[PDB]
């Protein structure tokens, strides 16, 4: 140290992700892309936050617990458990670790069907709308609110700050009831500045 | 005895009380110390420019000054203080009631000599320590050993021992092992003085009866003996420049210099101090220089300086005169008079007893002068009548300052005791001016005033006469005679048109100056003593003899205001310059302050001495009065110049012994809303309505014009990630389900909740205030994140918490601003689903608040018809 | 009536040293010259303090807790202020040029760096009364060889960290039993050391240098000692690093390069966030909020100031101000905002309480001479030495009009009919005035019959006659609107500078070359009065002169003179450095005014220091700009023989103090005065004075209160006007139920209704009571519209004042309440399907 | 000041560059001054030339 | 530029010349320099023009 030094809550939404244990269940599409980047999930989980990790082969989950002797911080489980999490749902390998690094990162989660009931072509069409042709929408909605987002079919999940996931989640929202394109458009230029602004 | 208003700053004008000085060198530069009653000042040997002065008045008058490199002690009744720069850092106390007398400080040693014949000393706790701190130990003198001590010396080379020097002989006490080493002969003269000589073991002793001794400690002998006949020694100083020259000071006034190795007397200065006074307190070489520090008792300070001597060989007999230097100095007697003489804390006049007239800077005491009396040779040619022998003018009884043409000619009148005309000078040139005023009545000068503009002197006579002169050229324009007994007071107002008098008959005559008019007369049941006119509001007070203070507006000629209370004549007063309170002092010891809007005394003073005059700076911030006794100026700082003054009337009884909140703090906060029906905007800055219609646009102009290039590889999430506070909207948390639109329940943002919450309990006074505390850019923000689809609940309720906001009367723009905003977002959603109950009740109910609110249009609409035409036509 | 005071400083925004905001982020300190001005972003207000220099403001200060301000000029003398109360504390000089002075974050301890030491004082406490020698020396640091650039204070108010041009960056413990803790020096760096700062767990120091270089340095082995970990470059192609400072809390580096560009950096990373350009001139300070969204930046050759919020990419504030440029002013009628016209060519309108520019107009090519407004108000004309004559509208900010003589010929005075439609204009080229038409363009004629130069004109109010005075001693006056067109001249003892008219449009007032104010009635065109100004005319003598003030004839006359509104006073200045305001019915100087003390300016001194004197000349006269270490500040631009009409550089001489142009306010007891460092506002709206009128024993605040308490409320507003005390007549205003106002507004005796109209119109414009103000004021204007109409010049400031509150903030407030309930009908009423 | 000094080659000479623009030859021994200028510049250095008759 | 700071800026102004501009449409707060503060509202082409 230099010597002039100084003198239990889950952040996703929406989901249960919980000498304590959490177990996380990896589906089938995430195997691999969890395999080739385990080089790199496993150390920050063992080293800053000091846990025990694993993967069961048998049961396909990931499975975390922490050690009384080493681990220090009491919500470093949680956390933990959090970021495999985040894996899961389908978030880049580096956005996850955000959640790790960051301690006012939430992760809301929601479907269409709780919006409104959709079904055949038009699920399919609302699908398309909140995606975008070559996914400008879902990036127009990102960079505005300064959120990420994963559209795994009629699952939608938002990684961001508080007020910048419930921006997200009303500009989603609007297109699947299906609100004009360009006042969704009109309010994502304009939410853009109002959060960076100081007043 | 502590005012409320006031506080005292600091003493103008003192050098030195008479108490000797202490020469202190730090490195090659050396420092005077010099007593001011109770406190010291320090003046820099070089230029006599002050350095430091006491931080705490101390309890009791200083007694001895003795100062070695940074520390500085000083002694007072039975204590004896360490002070480093000005500031105390320790203090010795003494055991016995007996007062110090004597001061000496050699090595880890400090020796303090009490009035009974008691030696204290005291030693280092440390021997790296400054100062000493701890008791050594006690030694008496008694009578059998010797008489009374005159002072302590130590003599360079002794090992802990001090040459105790008693009138009866001297001795030598070894303070380490606390015995009596050496006692000298039986002297037959008192000694008065003792000053250790540069030669070694050689200590000159000066007697009562002109003897100088050069008594050799070591031998126990004398060596030699100078004769003084028909004197008294005050001082010795031995000279360290090479040259064996000793100054022998005496009570009478002079400075007598022998040169010991010629056994000849080398030059004698007369006068330098005043005897009455005590002479040469203290007269001190520099160490290794020809510079002579010289002090007295009169309040002054000097230096001298020996020239090398003229002769290229033979220079040792040839010896130039002392020649003087340079010297500070101020009044021998305490000021009579007192006056500001700039707008400014600029410069202060000051007029004494010892009939010498002072210009004192408040600002840097090296700036302080004297204004010489030296006359202007006659414009007529003829010779001036005056006495051979110069002699200073009698004392200032009055004075008078203008600055309207201040450099242009003369710009002060001055009055005399006991003389039939008063005096001008020149503040510029600093000098007496050419022109004397004349009564033209055989009368004494018993008030002088000046106009305004510069032009005009008024002299007022005993005998009752008003002449007034013109000081350009001095001559006489106009007299004015209306009172019958003497004028004790002139004041002509700013405008150079109303002319005010007053006299001991009584009566205060108001006059024309234009037109040359008696205006009127009022007649005041005793004789008026003084009078103080106040321009900017045209109010004057007269001090009555009946001890009260009337306050009469000019432009009526009616008595506003009078003040009782004092127990005895009113020595001086003065108006504040904001014309809002009167300061006045009387012969019983109290200074008051009268609040002239409530006509009571909201301040008082009990001064130990009685204060002779009292004036304000025009500024209001420095107070200044002199006193009976001291020959320096008082100078006091308002508090209420930095902090508001409660007006309540001081206790009477209380204040004799000792010898409804927003009226008394003279402010008023106006109420939030007079009436529940009057309509009224909110409290807060007026461009919030224009900033909220109008967010977009401005914000559109704000944005530079050329775009900024930023870093590929940056940070998404660098603006959330910040070591901790920034409160916006964007910093907030969530406070502790099936998923809801609007907000779910545990992650719902707090306007939403509020709302909610609101709606449940039909009351929506905590939504209300917490829109107003939000700033524009948040208030857009949670307008345009309602809800806006079915069943539209969240709009519906917002409709009604603005539709309650109204009903208030209050904040009412802001609330209007509101719903032009949810137009602005949400006008769409409301034009479709109009026919929705919902909806169309919560905006019908709006409407009939809304059209209640039309009154202002036909209110602004009226102004504007008549404000124009009046104006206009 | 005559007691004004220094209110605020428009026309400049910086001129050099150092911004600080203040600790709650809502305010910012701008040191204009030779003050500080201090600028409410979020409520809109702006003052200037009293208190001046006597040179330029070098570096400033406001501790923590918002109650001292410490300000050192380029000499190191200081002057300690009480910020609350606005006043000073004590002045003190530590005879050295003292670079930077910062408050201790715990606000018990600011440093100071003068020369080569770091000088480490206590601060005095607020609440204790003032002393002889308040601050307390705490401890002297001398490491350094050469001068100290800047210093930091660590957060937790123990460790400082100072950067000099040794290249060395040095760390001292405040604490004498900490000095091993840290009494390390860090080398490694090629140029100056700009800036050195903590992290924010204080674990590294980041150092930067003026060539633009970034040191981390870091406390690891190689046992345990401070090394450059890392190392990053500004690879400016010749840019320098002029300023330089850090936020530790957001880990962001504003950094302003000498080529007019600042960029923003996130440390240890070394991202660029942004870089922008504000000009070509150097960024010379630099400053962070405490938050650290806003940045503020100054470059000081021309005076720009901008605040940006680099979260939003936004401007709060973005201004440029004027120095030794402002040649004339002239009020809004309604005095709200007030237009400048200067050298540079560019036309500025300030908003009086806000202290910025709402807009600018550059469209003349060359120096613009006058500026007047029509009228009507919207209008606004100026006259520019570029030959032509420009007309402005403000509703939509273009050049709507233009005229332009036919002999080319430069315009230096102008004037505008009333009814807004004939526009003249004279030269000092020409001895003729050129008359347009507003509406067509067109030269309707050329009035002749000077035999000199036109040195100012003016058009009557209510006459419509035109008076026009010329350097050939005599003043003309046209009847040019009617069928026959005469001409009166009037002749006078000596040269005429400056005319103004009286609003009644009876009588006009000139100022001579021989300082003689000389008051003519125009329809007798004969005197009516003299005012004799040359001996209350203060000038000081240059360094420059080698001769006397006193016999120098430089400038003992008044080129500029205005009416008061009533018609009673006249404001007069000059090429000097005093303001006078002159009484007209009794011909006697009210007041005077210093308008600077500032010794940087050349005209401030009556007599100048003799030490400065030597056989080689004036020690100012020597130009020094060798030893000036960048080679932009050496380089001489400067014409031979210029006087005016070029940047600073041109000059090679000291600006002098000089009043170009004064004006009285319209709507408020207050005036404005166009000098070199800016415009002095002076205004009594402190009123602290007590200046009872027709008081007597009776009445008293205490017996006041008992006529509100019995419900005489007519005796109780009387009696609150006879003592004339504004926070008692405010009491009594409002305790005043609504049913009584109609009764009470008929019965208030006419002498004191101008008073309470004054009031009416200064309480409005910021109470929030709008209906309850208006009930009075329409109360009052039946009651005694009457009265005003024939007392128009009485009461017409008072009357200027309430339109503006009905117009300004009344009116705004219904223009949204008619507009939602049109919106509202539209809504409700329409059809809205599919 | 501050002053710049050089002396000439053989001594004899002396030459004092202030550097407010005070410069001054003279000789030093006999106390004679040859030349002094008060040039109102900013003077850095000064030299002797080939001798004590020409300075830079 | 030199001449006329030479000339203490007492030069004859140059001959009169006709340019043509173009205005484009905007709010008139555009126009504004960047504060808290606009002084008027209305567009910066009048209806004849559109
Ligand atoms: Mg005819």
């Amino acid at each position: 140290v230099a010597p002039t030094a100084l003198k239990g809550s889950s952040r996703i939404i929406g989901i249960n992700n919980t000498f304590e244990s959490r177990k996380i269940m990896v589906p089938p599409h995430r195997m691999t892309p969890l395999r080739n980047s385990w080089t790199k999930i496993y150390p920050p989980l063992v080293e800053h936050l000091k846990l025990q990790v694993r993967m069961n082969l048998k049961t396909k989950s990931v499975e975390l617990r922490t050690n009384p002797k080493f681990t220090t911080d009491p919500g470093a489980l949680q956390k933990g458990a959090d970021f495999i999490k985040a894996f899961t749902l389908g978030f880049d390998l580096d956005d996850s670790i955000a959640l790790l690094r960051l301690d006012d990162l939430y992760i809301e989660t929601f479907e269409v069907k709780d919006v409104k009931t959709l079904t055949g072509d038009h699920l399919s069409r609302a699908i398309g709308r909140i995606a975008g042709k070559d996914g400008k929408t879902k990036f127009a909605i990102e960079n505005a609110t300064r959120t990420r987002i994963v559209l795994a079919d009629s699952k939608i999940h938002i990684l961001g700050g508080f007020t910048h996931i419930r921006m997200a989640r009303e500009s989603v929202v609007s297109l699947i009831l299906g609100s004009p394109p360009g006042k969704v458009y009109g309010n994502l230029r304009t939410v853009a500045s109002r959060l960076k602004e100081r007043y | 005895k502590n005012s409320k208003i006031f506080s005292p700053f600091r003493i103008i004008g003192n050098v030195s009380n008479g108490v000797p000085f202490a020469t202190g060198t730090l490195g090659s530069t050396f420092y005077i110390v010099t007593c001011v009653g109770k406190t010291f000042q320090i003046y820099d040997a070089n230029t006599l420019h002050l350095l430091f002065v006491s931080e705490k008045e101390t309890p009791s008058s200083i007694v001895a000054l003795s100062a070695h490199f940074h520390y500085v002690y000083a002694a007072y009744e039975n204590k004896v203080g360490i002070y480093k720069r000005g500031i105390e850092e320790h203090l010795l106390e003494l055991e016995t009631d007996a007062n110090v007398e004597h001061l000496c400080i050699f090595g880890d040693y400090l020796c303090a000599s009490t009035d009974d014949n008691s030696i204290f000393i005291y030693k280092k706790s440390d021997p790296q320590d400054k100062y000493p701190s701890e008791f050594y130990t006690k030694l008496t003198v008694t009578e059998i050993q010797g008489g009374e001590i005159v002072s302590l010396q130590h003599l360079a080379t002794y090992l802990n021992k001090l040459t105790v020097v008693t009138k009866s002989n001297v001795l030598l006490f070894n303070v380490r092992t606390g015995k009596l080493v050496f006692t000298s002969n039986e002297f037959p003269d008192q000694i008065t003085t003792a000053e250790p000589a540069p030669v070694l073991d050689i200590i000159a002793l000066g007697t009562v009866t002109g003897e100088v001794i050069m008594f050799n400690m070591r031998k126990g002998k004398r060596i030699r003996t100078i004769k003084i006949p028909q004197s008294r020694i005050s001082s010795l100083s031995f000279r360290t420049d090479g040259s064996s020259h000793l100054s022998v000071g005496t009570s009478s006034g002079d400075l007598i210099f022998y040169d010991l190795d010629r056994r000849s007397r080398i030059h004698v200065l007369k006068n330098i101090h005043r005897e009455s006074y005590g002479g040469v307190t203290q007269a001190t070489f520099l160490n290794g220089q020809p510079i002579i520090v010289t002090s007295g008792g009169d309040n002054s300070l000097k230096e001298y300086v020996f020239d090398p001597s003229l002769s290229q060989g033979s220079g040792d007999v040839v010896v130039q005169p002392p020649r003087y230097l340079r010297s500070r100095g101020g009044h021998s007697q305490p000021p009579s008079y007192i006056a500001f003489a700039d707008s400014q804390s600029h410069f202060m006049l000051s007029a004494s007893k010892d009939r010498s007239l002072w210009s004192f800077s408040l600002r840097k005491d090296a700036q302080s002068q004297e204004m010489s009396q030296r006359l202007h040779k006659k414009q007529d040619g003829g010779r001036v009548g005056g006495s051979t022998i110069k002699s200073k003018f009698p004392e200032i009884v009055a004075l008078a300052i203008e600055n309207a043409r201040i450099g242009e000619w003369e710009n002060i009148i001055t009055a005399h005791k006991d003389e039939k005309f008063a005096r001008t000078w020149d503040m510029r040139n600093k000098r007496v001016g050419r022109w004397t005023f004349d009564t033209t009545d055989d009368g004494f000068v018993k008030s002088v005033a000046m106009s305004q503009c510069g032009n005009f002197g008024f002299i007022g006579s005993s005998n009752g006469s008003i002449t007034i002169y013109n000081m350009q050229s001095g001559i006489l324009r106009k007299k004015y005679k209306l009172h019958k007994r003497a004028v004790t007071g002139i004041s002509l107002d700013g405008m150079n048109r109303k002319m005010v008098s007053c006299g001991l008959d009584g009566i205060v005559g108001f006059y024309d100056f234009n037109k040359s008019t008696l205006l009127g007369k009022l007649k005041l049941d005793a004789p008026i003593t003084a009078m103080v006119y106040h321009r900017s509001s045209d109010l004057f007070a007269l001090a009555l003899d009946d001890l009260s203070i009337v306050v009469i507006d000019a432009v009526t000629q009616r008595v506003v205001r009078q003040l009782w209370g004092h127990s005895n004549r009113i020595t001086a007063f003065d108006f504040s310059p904001e014309g809002r309170w009167i300061v006045s002092a009387s012969l019983d010891s109290t200074i008051r302050t009268w609040d002239l809007p409530t006509g009571g005394c909201i301040d008082g003073i009990i001064v130990d001495n009685v204060a002779t005059n009292v004036k304000f700076s025009p500024n209001g911030d420095l107070l200044a009065t002199t006193h009976v006794t001291g020959n320096g100026i008082c100078i006091w700082t308002n508090r209420a110049q930095f902090k508001t003054v409660s007006t309540r009337t001081i206790d009477e009884s209380e204040f004799a012994r000792m010898a409804l909140n927003d009226i008394d703090f003279n402010t008023y906060t106006s109420l939030e809303q007079i009436d529940k029906e009057l309509l009224t905007l909110s409290i807060g800055p007026r461009s919030k309505m224009n900033t909220l219609l109008h967010l977009d646009v401005i914000r559109k102009r704000s944005k530079p014009k050329e775009a900024p290039k930023k870093s590929e590889k940056l940070p998404f999430f660098l603006q959330l990630s910040g070591e901790k506070v920034r409160e916006g909207i964007a910093h907030e948390t969530p406070e502790e389900n099936k998923f809801k639109v609007t907000g779910r329940l545990g992650f719902e943002s707090h306007f939403t909740k509020q709302l909610r919450e609101g709606s449940q309990s039909k009351d929506y006074s905590s939504l209300l205030a917490t829109l107003i505390n939000f700033s524009p850019a948040a208030v857009d923000l949670e307008i345009r994140s309602l809800n806006s689809f079915e069943p539209f609940d969240e709009i519906v309720w917002f409709i009604d918490a603005l539709t309650q906001g109204l009903k208030s009367n209050k904040n009412f723009e802001l609330y209007e601003t509101f719903m032009s905003l949810l137009f602005k977002a949400h006008g769409d959603v409301i034009h479709a689903n109009n026919k929705n109950q919902d909806i169309a009740s919560a905006l019908q109910n709006w409407e009939d608040v809304h059209k209640k609110e039309d009154r202002l249009d036909d209110l602004v609409k009226f102004c504007m018809g008549v404000a124009a035409f009046v104006t206009t036509a | 009536k005559s007691d004004f005071k220094f209110s605020n400083l428009l026309g400049t925004v910086y001129r050099q040293g150092n911004i600080t905001f203040s600790d709650d982020g809502k305010q910012l300190l701008s040191p204009v010259g030779n003050r500080v001005s201090v600028f409410d972003l979020i409520n809109n207000k702006s003052f200037t303090f009293e208190y001046e220099h006597r040179k330029n403001i070098a570096a400033i200060d406001l501790n923590k807790q918002g109650t001292l301000l410490i300000s050192i000029d380029e000499d190191g003398r200081a002057i300690l202020v009480n910020f609350k109360a606005r006043n000073v504390l004590h002045h003190f000089n530590f005879k050295e040029k003292c670079s930077a002075v910062k408050f201790s974050p715990d606000g018990r301890l600011f440093a100071l760096a003068s020369g080569r030491f770091l000088q480490i004082w206590k601060t005095p406490d607020v609440n204790k009364d003032r002393q002889f020698a308040p601050f307390v020396r705490h401890r002297v640091h001398a490491g350094h060889f050469q001068d100290i650039t800047s210093l930091t204070w660590s957060q937790d108010s123990r460790f400082i960290l100072t950067t000099s041009k040794d290249l060395s960056a040095k760390i001292w413990s405040v604490d004498s039993e900490e000095k091993n803790l840290a009494a390390t020096t860090f080398n490694g760096h090629r140029d100056y050391v700009m800036g050195a700062f903590f992290s924010h767990d204080q674990e590294k120091i980041y150092t930067v240098s003026k060539d633009g270089a970034v040191f981390v340095w870091e406390f690891t082995k190689r046992k345990y000692s401070w090394r450059i970990t890392k190392k990053h470059f500004f690879y400016a192609n010749q840019a320098k690093v002029k300023c330089v400072t850090f936020h530790p809390a957001t880990r962001l580096l504003a950094v302003g390069f000498t080529s007019g560009e600042f960029r923003l950096y996130d440390l240890p990373d070394f991202t660029l966030i942004q870089q922008l350009s504000m000009g070509q001139n150097p960024v010379n300070t630099v400053s962070v909020n405490q938050t650290g969204e806003w940045l503020a930046f100054g470059s000081s050759k021309l005076g720009q100031l901008l605040v940006y919020e680099w979260q939003s990419e936004s401007y709060i504030l973005k201004q440029q101000g004027h120095f030794d440029s402002t040649n004339s002013l002239a009020y809004s009628p309604d005095g709200s905002r007030v237009v400048t016209a200067s050298e540079d060519g560019k036309i500025k309108v300030w908003d009086i309480t806000s202290g910025f520019c709402l807009a600018t107009f550059e469209e003349h090519t060359s120096s613009v001479t006058a500026v007047q407004f029509a009228k009507r108000g919207q209008v606004m004309f100026s006259s520019s030495l570029d030959g032509t004559v420009r007309a402005w509208d403000l509703i939509r900010y273009r050049n709507f009009r233009t005229f332009t003589g036919t002999e080319r010929i430069q315009f230096n005075c102008l004037a505008v009919d009333p009814s807004g439609e004939v526009v003249c204009a004279g030269s000092l080229d020409n001895f003729d005035i050129h008359v347009w038409s507003v509406q067509t363009g067109q030269l309707l004629d050329a009035l002749s019959g000077h035999e000199g130069p036109v040195s100012c004109l003016s058009f009557s109010q209510e006459n419509s006659v035109l008076a026009s005075a010329s350097w050939d001693k005599t003043i003309r006056i046209w009847s040019i609107f009617g069928r026959s067109q005469q001409v009166e001249p009037i002749e006078v003892y000596s040269d005429v500078l400056a005319l103004s008219m009286r609003p009644d449009g009876k009588e006009v007032a000139v100022s001579t070359l021989k300082g003689q104010i000389s008051i003519f009635n125009i329809e007798d065109a004969k005197q009516v009065g003299n005012i004799d100004c040359r001996k209350d005319i203060i000038s000081g003598r240059f360094n420059q002169d080698r001769f006397t003030a006193k016999n120098s004839e430089r400038s003992k006359f008044f080129t500029t003179i205005h009416y008061s509104f009533d018609g009673m006073a006249i404001v007069a200045g000059g090429n000097n450095n005093s303001i006078c305001l002159y009484d007209v019915p009794n011909e006697v100087l009210l007041k005077r005014f210093i308008v600077s003390r500032n010794m940087a300016l050349n005209g401030t001194l009556e007599f100048l220091n003799s030490k400065k004197m030597t056989e080689a000349g004036s020690l100012d006269l020597i130009d020094d700009a060798g030893e000036n270490s960048d080679l932009e500040d050496r380089i001489d631009n400067s014409l031979p023989g210029s006087q005016r009409g070029g940047d600073l550089s041109t000059r090679k001489m000291r600006p002098e103090v000089r009043v170009t142009s004064v004006q009285f306010s319209p709507t408020a007891n207050a005036f404005a005065a166009a000098s070199t460092e800016g415009l002095l506002i002076y205004s009594t709206n402190d009123t602290i004075l007590f200046d009872p009128f027709d008081l007597d024993v009776d009445v008293t605040p205490h017996s006041t209160v008992e006529a509100l308490r019995e419900k005489q409320f007519l005796n109780a507003l009387v009696m609150a006007f006879r003592l004339n005390e504004e926070y008692l007549i405010n009491k009594v205003y409002e305790a005043i139920p609504i049913k009584e106002i109609p009764l009470v507004a008929s019965n208030i005796p006419a002498i004191y209704l101008p008073r309470i109209l004054k009031f009416i119109g200064d309480f409005a414009i910021e109470s929030q009571h709008i209906e309850f103000n208006l009930i009075w004021i329409k109360a009052l204007l039946s009651a005694s519209g009457g009265y005003i109409n024939e007392h128009k010049y009485l009461f017409s400031t008072a009357m200027r004042s309430i339109q503006r509150f009905i117009v300004r903030v009344a009116k705004e407030v219904v223009n949204t309440t008619t507009d939602n309930k049109y919106t509202y009908r539209f809504l409700v009423s329409t059809d809205g399907s599919m | 000041g501050p002053y710049h000094i050089k002396y000439a080659k053989n001594g004899t000479h002396l030459l004092i560059t202030g550097r407010k623009g005070h410069v001054a030859s003279m000789d030093w021994r006999k106390g004679q001054l040859r030349a002094e200028l008060f040039l109102n510049e900013t003077c850095h250095s000064a030299t002797y030339l080939q001798n004590e008759q020409y300075f830079a | 530029y030199k001449l006329d700071v030479l000339s203490s800026v007492h030069f004859v102004p140059k001959p009169a010349s006709t340019s043509l501009e173009i205005r484009v449409e905007t709010p008139t707060i555009s126009m504004e320099d960047a504060q808290p503060l606009y002084m008027s509202n209305a567009s910066s082409l009048a209806p004849q023009e559109i």
